[PDB]
């Protein structure tokens, strides 16, 4: 499974897009 | 900082969000919790 | 879990990317070695 998920960094980048890869972190 | 996970969201609803983080970097924290709420609107 | 940050990619590559993506779980491995690729083609 793949999931997208954002990250809050603030900055001027706001939030980054990173995605999960298979089962679970 | 805080995370948001898009499992239940749409793809298009993904591609929106993405342009939406772009739009103003500002906004994204924001746009995070209704983008989050959807994964649970949509869930 | 193996989790990818691409923040190199613009919205318009990420929405091709994410509707790729979605399109074609099978492939969803080989794609994302792509988008890797993008995440150094775009650094």
């Amino acid at each position: 499974k793949l999931v997208f998920f954002a990250e809050d960094v603030g900055s001027n980048k706001g939030a980054i897009i990173g995605l999960m890869v298979g089962g679970v972190v | 900082g805080e995370i948001v996970y898009l499992p239940n969201l749409n793809p298009d609803q993904l591609c929106a969000f993405i342009h939406s983080l772009h739009d103003d970097p500002s906004q994204s924290a924001n746009l995070l919790a209704e983008a989050k709420k959807l994964n649970d609107a949509q869930a």
